[PDB]
Parts: C-alpha cells; structure tokens; sequence
C-alpha cells in the first residue's frame, strides 16, 4: 500500500533468475535474443547482470527461450519486451513479464550484436524484423558471441547502508578500451546529484569471448574509475566481482546475503589526499 | 527510416540518452523533457530540443504528467513517443 | 606485398572488434611463451576464427583542417566523450 496503490506462491529454494529478451514486429514475426542471468541480487534487488547464462545447458536455454517465444506469439506481442523465469536444477518457471526495454538490455545487445533500441524504433515505424534496413537475422541465424557483464555504478554508499550520497562530482574520470561499453547517466564532471531521482551515475558493461575474460575486464575497469565528490557502490561491486563464487558462474538469488564478506571493505589510505590535507592546512 | 521523422523521449537520465543516441543514429530528430529539479541533468542537453514538463509538480510526479507530455509532444511536432523504462513505460492510460 | 610491421599497429582495435580476440593480452601471453591455443590464452584454431560484424576506426586529433592540419596546441577546457552500443574509445591525451 505504501509502495503501490493496492494492498501468494510456493517459496523456492536457491533459484537462478533468468530473463529472455524478445522482439516482435507489427507483421507477426517474433524472435528471442537469448537469456540474461540476473541471479546476483541484494535483498531481491538486481545488482550485477550477466549474459548469456554460463551455468545452464543449451538444451535448457532453448526450452526456456522457446517457452517465452510461445507466450509472446500467443499474445501477438509487438515491439520489445522481456519474459522473466526462475530456474531450479532442470525445471524452470514463469515469474513476470516486462513489456519494455530493460536496464540490462545492453548485455544482450553485446552478445547478439543486435541494437535493440534502434530495432524498437524500426518496429514502431512498422518495418519487419527481417527487412534489409533493420537487418535482424532469422532466428536460426541469431547466435551468441562471447559473454557480457554489466554493473551499475551508483551513489549508494555501502558504509552508510547504501543511502544514495548527494552532492557535486568534482572529478569524474571514466574508463574504456577493448570490450568496454559505457552508458552514461548523470555522470559528467560538473554535475550535482539530487536525491529526488535514482542514484545511477554510469552503467559499465564489459565483454569477452569467455565470461572469465569479461570478468577480468570488469575488474580492471572498476578499479580504473576515478569519481570524487560523492560516495559510490564501486567497492561493493569490486568485492562481488572479486569473489570466487562469482567467477565460478554458479550462484543463485541467495548468493548475496548468504555471503557477508562482500560487505567488509578494505581500509584504504590514500597517501595523496592526506598530503594535500597537510599542505592545505599549513598554507592557511 | 519512414514515418517517424521526430521523436519525444518521455524519460530522463541514462535511458533517455540511449534513445536519443538511437534516433540520431537513424536521422530522427529528438525532443527531451526535464523536470524543474532536472534543469541540470545532461540528458536534456543531449537532445535536439527540450522543454520543462512537471511544472510545480513533486519531482517524481513531474515525468508522469501524461496530459502535459502530449501537449508538449503535439506542440513539438513529435511523430512518436518513447517512454523508456519506469515512469510511464507501462502506464496504460498514456499508451491509450 | 608492400611492407611488414613487426609490432602492434594503431588500428589493431578494429581487428579486435571483429575477431573478438584481445590482441595485446595475447601479446603478453606469447611473450610469457604460452601457446596460442592454450586454455588461458583462449585463441581458437584458425578454422574456428570468424568475423563478427565490421568496425570503423577514426582518430580525433588536434590537426586543424582550416590551418592545413597544423596540430593546434593548448589547454582543453572542455572534453566530453561519447559512448553507447558498439562504441569503443581508446583514450590518448584526452581528459
């Protein structure tokens, strides 16, 4: 009632949260762009999203995806949307449906090669998925290249129990290189973060031929980031990305919370700042 | 690209920008909308045009002023509207 | 044939993007001596190396075309980069 206007299912043990991205045109052609693994969550809030899901068998993946397709075909669904699934062992089950672009659509773009939002616009203009200009291949021809991990740098401070810090960003230095994509939010040098809207500064996604390769690039990038003026969730994300159970690729919704270490952060001195403190002090 | 010549981006922040980028890549003019508290957000500078929306409204309520947005959409010459995600992305009344 | 460059080239990025292979990482593995097709290096057999898409690279420089491409000098008071799907930036003297 507090969250929404309005005021029961079988609980599940240690599931894996899997979504499938779908595109359908005005001409009854529907396609799926494979899954994404959002099993990494904090208090059931998505944190790090990965695609494709490494830990499932292709046979299974296709079952789930084909399930999603069948549903959206059944509704004659138009444009882009996502079908979420929960997965245990070799049984999967429907959870929800999002009839929109999702935050984590980037990673799917990166493994399929398909610009989703460009496609959204072509579809709203009505073109068929497989037109020349739209250049979406027939489903059989849609494959996975590599894997991609996305993490969202936000002003949530983990020492202050993830209270979105506010203020002016005096220094914002982003990263780049092979297999790095950035989708900028409220993230440039001058900007001030208000508390009114959400905390997100920049979305950082990295790609690799192997997920192990992508994880490396994510690590480097997260360290490379220099943001000052506000607290961020980077040190948290680093701990989750460094954690060996994350690199294994076998985790579940219960992976966070179950592991407290991630919430312990290294007590880092910057010799540099303290030096400026001295210099500034004696100067005044 | 055919019948969309110009598009309104009925959102803010990261997602707003991504859309603009898409449009521009497709030679489509773009229009942004910003609340009073978002006069500063750089998504508004990334469009071809921009207008304030949620006048006097509480900051979250501002991007949900459906009617206002259509007036803005109509005055702009916007052939279409992209609601991004969150806000009016799933709102029926607006879609209708 | 015309020439041979026994080094990384400036334009190696685009090849990285279509093959999927991190060249410079590979350079370091090779100098450590690993075989191309080791597990860690993860370069596939030639038959298995394919082209995904195509990639274009352009280098933004201070050469001014009105001044016949004389490299302008000075301080960069404002530098705002881009990003998004299918965009890579390799930063040089650009902050």
């Amino acid at each position: 009632k507090a969250a929404f206007g309005n005021d029961v299912e079988k609980c599940v043990m240690n599931p894996k949260h899997i979504e499938v991205q779908i595109l359908g045109d005005t001409h009854g052609n529907i396609v799926h762009l494979f899954e994404r693994d959002c099993s990494i969550q904090r208090r059931h809030q998505k944190v790090v999203e990965v695609a494709p899901c490494n830990a499932i068998t292709s046979e299974l993946r296709n079952r789930i995806c084909d399930a999603a397709v069948k549903l959206m075909k059944n509704v004659d669904y138009i444009n882009a949307g996502t079908v979420e699934f929960l997965v245990e062992g070799d049984d999967f089950y429907f959870i929800e449906v999002n009839p929109r672009v999702q935050v984590e659509h980037t990673i799917t773009e990166m493994i399929t090669g398909i610009d989703i939002v460009q496609s959204q616009l072509f579809i709203a203009d009505g073109y068929a998925l497989h037109d020349q200009l739209v250049a979406i291949p027939k489903q059989e021809d849609i494959h996975i290249h590599g894997s991609a991990i996305q993490s969202r740098i936000t002003t949530e401070d983990p020492l202050n129990n993830f209270m979105p810090d506010t203020g002016r960003v005096d220094t914002y230095r982003s990263t780049g290189g092979f297999g790095v994509r950035l989708d900028a939010g409220n993230g440039f040098q001058g900007t001030v973060v208000t508390p009114f809207y959400d905390s997100l500064l920049v979305k950082l996604c990295t790609w690799g031929m192997t997920f192990e390769q992508a994880t490396r690039k994510m690590r480097r990038n997260l360290i490379e980031f220099r943001i000052r003026g506000v607290k961020t969730n980077i040190p948290f994300l680093l701990n989750v990305v460094r954690h060996p159970d994350f690199a294994s690729g076998n985790y579940n919704t219960s992976f966070i919370d179950t592991t407290p270490e991630l919430f312990k952060f290294p007590h880092i001195r910057d010799r540099g700042t303290k030096t400026l403190r001295y210099i500034g002090n004696v100067t005044v | 690209m055919n019948r969309i010549k110009k598009v309104l981006v009925a959102n803010r922040g990261e997602i707003a920008i991504r859309v603009m980028r898409a449009c521009t890549e497709l030679k489509i003019k773009t229009v942004a909308i910003y609340s009073q508290e978002d006069t500063g957000s750089f998504h508004r500078y990334k469009s071809d045009e921009a207008y304030l929306v949620g006048a006097g409204k509480k900051p979250i309520d501002a991007y949900l002023d459906i009617e206002n947005i259509i007036e803005i959409a109509k005055e702009s010459g916007a052939d279409a509207i992209h609601p991004g995600y969150g806000f009016l992305s799933e709102n029926i009344e607006f879609a209708r």
